[PDB]
């Protein structure tokens, strides 16, 4: 029918007449602010906090919780649905964290969607403009279809390292940030793959299979130690925080940033390649985004906890040391990649110049925060101690 | 130089190969099952296409909410009873959606196939989206509705009442505590497939009937994401079907999952629908039978039959206890109205007629009790009467099932009236059915949830409410009320004057 | 003196503050988990606070074990000098050498009661959780319904206080 | 009040009932498709065509118009509001054009809005990533600030050349395409200034004032003929089609494409500049988007008009010859810029090869469409004379 | 290395400098004024930020339309009379906005200051936005409404009727035909300021009162864009105030532009509101008095007195008419109902009371005429009667103002009823007032619009309707109707039977 058969209380005369009649002359409480009891991180409470803070039903025995009593159903053995026993770090409240970018689900998919659609538009223009021409054949079929590609498996690995955090996180704010850090990682990995599928479409003979890039990652010597560090972070760590921390404040800050920002974000162009840099811009924008979250959680919240500050830094310095070594290795095995670069491509003073930038940034944005005394020259020396 | 690009499908095609082999490349979670690493997911999506299809949905949803619906004053023109009901429906589904975030994260860790992980990943993000959507409904009704109290603080005021405990069992702990596969069933296989999915749609029907266009705008959007949650659940049974443990543990985990879920939703949902509204859509009985028996316990479980999946052995039991479950529970929820974070109303004449017409016998039992409580002034603060008192006077103990946390009163219930009490190592335990009892007997350490009578023992009622913030912004008037009118609202003092002190009902057996 | 703030809790707060030794705090935690947690606890007197108390107790032991162990030990040694991995493989051993669900469950619960962090490092603990927990289920869920309630109540050793079924 | 005073017919019991009572049992016509009478360019009528075609109230005396009669009020002297007299091109129907991207206002500002928010995110990730450190100072302070900066005036001028087409366009579909082509140009000009403003913020001493790039544009040698051509296209051409056609199918397709892609895009990467290429990707995406519409209007609809095909091609060939010379002059002068590059940046062969690329793309995408006999060697040779 | 970016104002600060000096850098259009190249704009926008703020509004708008409003069946639940009115209102406004596109492009061409161009630019795109928005309302009502005819093809069926001709004068040719400044007065300083903003809001009010939530959703969004538009009209005055010619011409153009707009919109907007609706918001007269006389005739006109601007010398005759003009016009629109693309209704009993109440004498004049037409069977297809016949029998010729195109019947009117007939070089010209007559006498070549009687002379009514596609999809039923009921709609044959043949009323003069 034109009017349908379902009568709606808002528009149906009879039904709405009944509703209107039952209404109070005025709201029964002037406090129309949901989450009004939440402690604002900023001037006034944000939509992000109202919609996220305390969504997780933790009882008071889990620092920050507002509920009471045990869980209604635990694991065989007695393991709580969520418990303090799933991570070494302690805090006065797990709900202190705040994503500086205040990302709840809506703003997050909105931002990523804009990038996806633009990316589409861009590829269609790149291909139309024929900018592919000015691209060095070698670099294409080698450093991208093999070395860059193989890197996808690295991002995929760090992505999977987030699984446990998604499950074990002790608060809504941390779980949401964690999920976004991991989600951004598989995105990049899928982007790396998207380029290859693209290059395939515009470069006859170009194979989009992961066969080569994977084979290179699984058996190669280029990322050998890199993969070992990954598998370790992903499958050998059972502490959701240690995993997030070590992944974002150590391995990806060092190895990741170098491989992305100091190798491809600094070379692809030289071989007439603005394509790969288009995607690296995304991964880097994502890295900086995720970074602000990692800092607030592990530094602003945990590392500076007014009760467990020392305790937590100790653990983070420890995890830092624990993973600094495997990261350094991964870098060394990577250094052995330049040797495959044609002559003049890049000297040793540069390679050195780049490595030093990473470490300095890493030390400045992470290490110094937990007072992890680091030695730039030694690290660099160690890492650099593996070229040609 | 033709304009070209690559879509998600062309990338996902390689997603499976993203994962590689290595020593400890396995799940960190206990599980009797082995999830095949060769398992594929249904939707070939990448993070970017996922965000896009969801952002599009968001635009319409928020666009309607912020614009037309607000212009039409949709947050106000809803029946008082329903404004209250949504405080519970939205927030309770929130925790369910929220815990589902951890559950799928756990499932994602369980899966070894790149695609099965990716599939669960989509839900991790979906469940976060659903948490925030449900949060938004309460946020919107708090901002624009006739009574913000409860909507604005349910996350903490929920902890005062007994109904919240059972919700954490089906949609919280049952979602993440236990075998990953067991949690998967409670969530996707039974929870969503049997109740959530249909529930979500039903909620929109009851909402529309009562003037609420806010909930349909949000829940219908949430609903669009369900197709993937169903996909994940079906994939769970597939990834473990070829495992010898499957034919050895699946069904038990399923039956237990089915009973767990129906135990709570059977009574609660029908209650919220029939008692938290003015205009009705359909009798909860015909709805349940369709959902549980027909669709789920027939069309849905039947399709999994080719994987050894059998019908829950407790299906006969469940149906036999369901008929009056919701009616039995409301008596308890109303009698304990001061412990809630929403206002309840007694059936009016049309409603009582509706109830009797649809549930013969309803009035001689429930109807007369409500008229008695009302004539005695249960709605009037000056009466000095709260129905809990009537239960004490007529020696009708109210127990909390140690497992499902569902309140029950054997001595009055028109439905199940079985009661099993046991003492174990200096602690008493009360059970309402044989399935829950077995779950406890076998897994004593999985169920140690303290009940309200245990935590509030010896405590005076108004003290618990005050301490847990069951008050409105004026610091005097309670959030909860025994009526939904604008005047003669109960204050903390009205409750204090009652001098109601909680007692652990189980001790009467000492 | 209610749900989140009460003399009992206040009591332990002061009681815990007195722990100036890892050994003492570690042992107290152990004795606390033996006295107030799980269905096998020694008493239900703190049923309404033990969870919150236990955490305030894990805290102290957490801080102390920190300002006492060296990195390698904080990551591999329990607050009892026990070699984490040792105990781990040691327990999984007995677990897999369990005749039935009754034996299995008894090991798991004791494991959690003794080595729950900050005792054993979380990494090992949860690794155990996935191994022990898995075995426990496998035994328990095998013919889960075979036994009749009457018999089951006897096996569990419950004291039937009242039964009523129409 | 909570309910308000204004009663709405959709929700007010009394008024809604009166309304529902007056309603027909079913729609009074089952044809619920607005614009059903519009001849679909594709399989089915699109939202783009429905909302756009025939919005312009042209009478039948302006090819394709559905109305009748003279305009109601004309200019002093008698000039019609819109008329055949405003362009040399003729056609059987000015409403035949279709933007292949089907852009009506909503889709247009949506994509641009996406690009805007991402740009902001990118700039934030870029500044936080500290990538500016590896960019060559000379390239930055000289070629970007001055030369890339001066190019904004070129884009601005081309934007302005659309002002009269906005007013005179003989159909809605052309008016809309033309407006969007022009708007994208001022956008690019504003993006060039945005980059300079961004640099002023992350680079100590970088002056965002337009004084320098403006002085270069108005009084330098590198862009002298480009400016002369732009001033001509914008202010000496009164024919709205000559303007749009000569801008996109001659000047910007040769001069514009060379500067943006063959100079800045091609060389920025060599100087550690990933910043400018970001914005150039936007300009190129836009160039390719406009090209599709331009090709549809001038080649598909006009150059292939079943009645004025020969005529229109003669006219467009005329315009191509008219503007090819000033455009060659623009490229010729621009060649001067190469002498200013650091030695070894590029060489005569690369420059020549790049000119051939732009010229070859131009002959393929435009010249050949109207049978304009272009001599690739002749064009390039003429331009190379500008090399110092 | 702190996260940084650049906003719109940060770029806009240098936009004024974008333009440069060169010989031929001058406007391509004729004009008596000189726009200072130092003129600045109010809002500091750039292409991308303009896009973003409009994109945001679209989301809310299209979100509301596609979701909640569609679920609420808002496209249907509108009064039949209002559904019709919107066919005219939205489409006519569509062309006003569309011509404003070219109109501002012309102003953008005229301005020399980069910022003043940029202001107009933001409006060129806005006018495209507005064309598409008005198009969407018609698109939405045709897709989801009670009668898609007219909504679905107004762009071609509008050309059958006489009311459309006047529209192209005030909101089309008047916006782009003439001195750029003169065109800006018609569009901005008077068009928008005096009628269009207050109108847009008024329309949303009438729409809501009549059940239409579609129009408010879209028009309220259009409304938000007018902020920057009011700024364009003001700075136009500023850009030419310090010009000698300004004093000599500004007031003459303003007066002409003012009369041009008022002549058509007064009677037409008033007509669509009072006669094209069931529920009334307020009498058109006072809605007018407030606009034209107060808020604009002094509030807005006085503020600009600091530039030489003055009060419209024709305002007296304009006011001395805004009382009856719309009533005069509806008689004509209804009498010629077969020439439209919409359905019209005779005033009902309640309406006449309202009309008589708010306009004493209404009944003794218009009321009695409508009653007779009813008796003559104007509503019934078998009567063989069209109100036009009545005017013929009663010697009441209907003329078309050669300038404004507004139809008028001097022998029956109550507004400006002063017929002037001239003969010039073999052609007859009919004017309804002294302002338009002066316009024609002075600018003969600017006003040569042929009227419907001239074009339709000797043509049988049904033939014109058929030739111009004035039929519904059944190819038989007329789009236009003399009543708004669902039954007994007039067909092409019903009209043919009347054998109404058009004749040019001015040919009677010797
Ligand atoms: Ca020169
Ligand atoms: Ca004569």
């Amino acid at each position: 029918s034109m009017l349908g058969e379902r009568r709606r209380g808002l528009t149906d005369p009879e039904m709405a007449e009944v509703i209107l009649k039952a209404l109070p002359e005025a709201p029964l409480d002037g406090n129309n602010k949901m989450g009004y009891f939440v402690t604002p991180r900023w001037k006034r409470l944000t939509e992000y906090e109202a919609l996220t803070v305390y969504a997780q039903p933790n009882a008071d025995w889990i620092a920050g919780g507002l509920d009471w009593g045990d869980w209604t159903q635990k694991f065989h053995g007695g393991r709580p649905s969520w418990g303090n026993e799933t991570t070494e770090l302690r805090t006065v409240d797990w709900f202190k964290h705040r994503d500086p970018l205040r990302r709840w689900h809506a703003p997050y998919v909105k931002d990523k969607a804009e990038e996806w659609r633009y990316t589409d538009r861009f590829l269609q223009g790149y291909s139309a403009d024929g900018q592919i021409r000015a691209m060095n054949p070698t670099w294409r079929d080698e450093f991208i279809n093999r070395y860059w590609g193989a890197f996808l498996f690295n991002e995929y690995g760090l992505f999977n390292a987030h699984s446990q955090g998604a499950r074990e996180a002790l608060s809504d704010v941390t779980r949401v940030s964690l999920a976004f850090w991991g989600f951004d990682k598989i995105d990049i990995a899928q982007m790396i793959q998207l380029e290859r599928g693209f290059l395939a479409k515009i470069v006859p003979g170009f194979d989009e299979s992961t066969a080569v890039p994977k084979a290179e990652w699984t058996n190669g010597e280029v990322y050998k130690s890199a993969r070992l560090a990954v598998e370790g972070l992903w499958q050998e760590v059972f502490d959701w925080n240690e995993s997030a921390f070590s992944v974002h404040a150590v391995y990806d800050a060092l190895f990741g940033q170098f491989v992305r920002r100091e190798f491809f974000q600094r070379l692809a162009p030289r071989f007439g390649d603005n394509l790969t840099p288009f995607f690296i811009n995304q991964a880097q924008t994502y890295f900086q985004i995720a970074k602000q979250g990692v800092q607030d959680l592990y530094y602003n919240c945990l590392g500076d906890d007014p009760e467990f500050s020392d305790y937590n830094r100790t653990v983070m310095r420890n995890w830092t040391g624990k993973w600094l070594e495997p990261t350094i290795a991964a870098l060394r095995d990577f250094m052995g990649l330049f040797a495959k670069l044609p002559a003049g491509t890049t000297d040793k003073e540069e390679i050195t110049a780049s490595l030093y930038r990473v470490v300095d940034d890493w030390i400045e944005d992470y290490a110094s925060r937990i007072d992890f005394k680091a030695d730039r020259d030694q690290i660099v020396k160690a890492v650099l101690a593996g070229l040609k | 130089r033709a304009p070209t690009s690559v879509n998600a499908q062309e990338v996902h095609r390689w997603l499976q190969s993203f994962n590689w082999d290595f020593k400890n490349n396995r799940t960190k979670y206990a599980t009797k099952y082995k999830m095949a690493n060769e398992t594929k997911e249904q939707f070939k999506l990448i993070a970017k296409e996922y965000a896009r299809m969801e952002a599009v949905k968001d635009e319409r949803q928020f666009g309607s909410l912020q614009d037309a619906l607000t212009r039409l004053n949709a947050g106000v023109r809803v029946h008082p009873k329903w404004n209250e009901t949504m405080k519970v429906v939205s927030n309770f589904l929130e925790v369910g959606e929220y815990n589902a975030i951890a559950a799928t994260g756990m499932l994602w860790d369980s899966a070894q196939a790149a695609e099965q992980k990716n599939g669960y990943l989509a839900q991790v993000l979906d469940e976060i989206r659903h948490t925030h959507q449900c949060a938004y409904v309460n946020y919107y009704f708090a901002k624009n509705g006739q009574d913000p109290a409860g909507h604005n603080d349910a996350r903490r005021t929920r902890t005062i009442g007994p109904l919240w405990k059972g919700m954490k069992r089906v949609f919280s702990d049952g979602f993440i505590s236990g075998d990953a596969v067991e949690c998967s069933l409670n969530l996707q296989l039974v929870g969503e497939a049997c109740f959530t999915n249909p529930l979500i749609v039903a909620v929109t029907e009851w909402a529309a009937a009562n003037g609420d266009e806010i909930t349909p705008t949000v829940f219908l959007s949430i609903e669009t994401d369900e197709l993937r949650h169903m996909a994940n659940g079906y994939q769970t049974v597939v990834s473990i079907a070829n495992d010898p443990a499957s034919a050895k543990y699946l069904n038990t985990d399923l039956n237990n999952a089915f009973w767990t879920q129906q135990k709570y939703f059977t009574p609660v949902l029908g209650m919220l629908f029939e008692y938290g509204s003015k205009f009705k859509v359909e009798p909860w009985v015909k709805t349940w039978d369709r959902w549980v028996y027909e669709d789920w316990g027939g069309i849905w479980i039947g399709r999994l039959g080719k994987y050894g999946v059998e019908s829950p052995r407790s299906l006969k039991d469940a149906k036999q206890d369901a008929y009056w479950a919701h009616h039995d529970l409301y008596l308890l929820a109303y009698a304990l109205w001061p412990t809630g974070f929403f206002r309840l109303a007694l059936p009016d004449q049309e409603e009582m007629e509706w109830f009797e017409a649809n549930y013969p016998g309803w009035y001689d039992h429930y109807g007369k009790i409500y008229e008695e409580w009302r004539a005695r002034g249960c709605e009037d603060p000056s009466s000095g009467f709260i129905p809990l008192m009537w239960f004490i006077e007529n020696n009708h103990p109210i127990y909390i099932d140690r497992v499902s946390q569902v309140p029950f009163c054997p001595s009055l219930a028109k439905g199940a009236s079985t009661l099993r009490v046991h003492e174990y190592n200096g602690e008493m335990h009360t059970f309402s059915d044989q399935w829950g009892e077995r779950m406890w007997l076998a897994e004593p350490e999985r169920y140690e949830c303290q009940n309200i009578f245990e935590q509030y023992e010896g405590r005076e009622l108004s003290e618990v409410i005050a301490e847990l913030h069951g008050l409105r912004s004026d610091g005097k008037t309670l959030i909860a009320q025994p009526h939904v009118r604008g005047d003669k609202l109960w204050t903390l003092d009205d409750i204090k004057r009652l001098n109601c002190v909680f007692k652990n009902p189980v001790k009467a057996f000492n | 003196l209610g749900i989140h703030s009460n003399d009992t809790r206040d009591a332990w707060v002061n009681k815990i503050a007195q722990l100036n030794t890892l050994e003492k705090a570690a042992e107290m935690l152990k004795q606390f988990r033996m006295d107030h947690t799980t269905p096998f606890r020694n008493s239900y007197e703190l049923d309404n606070d033990y969870l919150w108390i236990e955490a305030k107790l894990e805290e102290k032991v957490a801080v102390l074990k920190a300002r006492a162990f060296n990195e390698v030990d904080f990551r591999h040694k329990t607050a009892f000098g026990e070699d984490a991995k040792s105990v781990l493989d040691g327990t999984v051993a007995k677990m897999n050498a369990a005749k039935d669900k009754w034996e299995a469950e008894k090991i798991h619960i004791g494991f959690r009661q003794a080595y729950k962090p900050p005792i054993m490092p979380v990494n090992y603990f949860l690794d155990g959780e996935r191994q022990l927990g898995t075995r426990l289920m496998e035994l328990r869920n095998l013919n889960y319904y075979d036994t009749p309630l009457e018999e089951l109540r006897k096996q569990r050793g419950v004291r039937v206080v009242h039964l009523q079924s129409p």
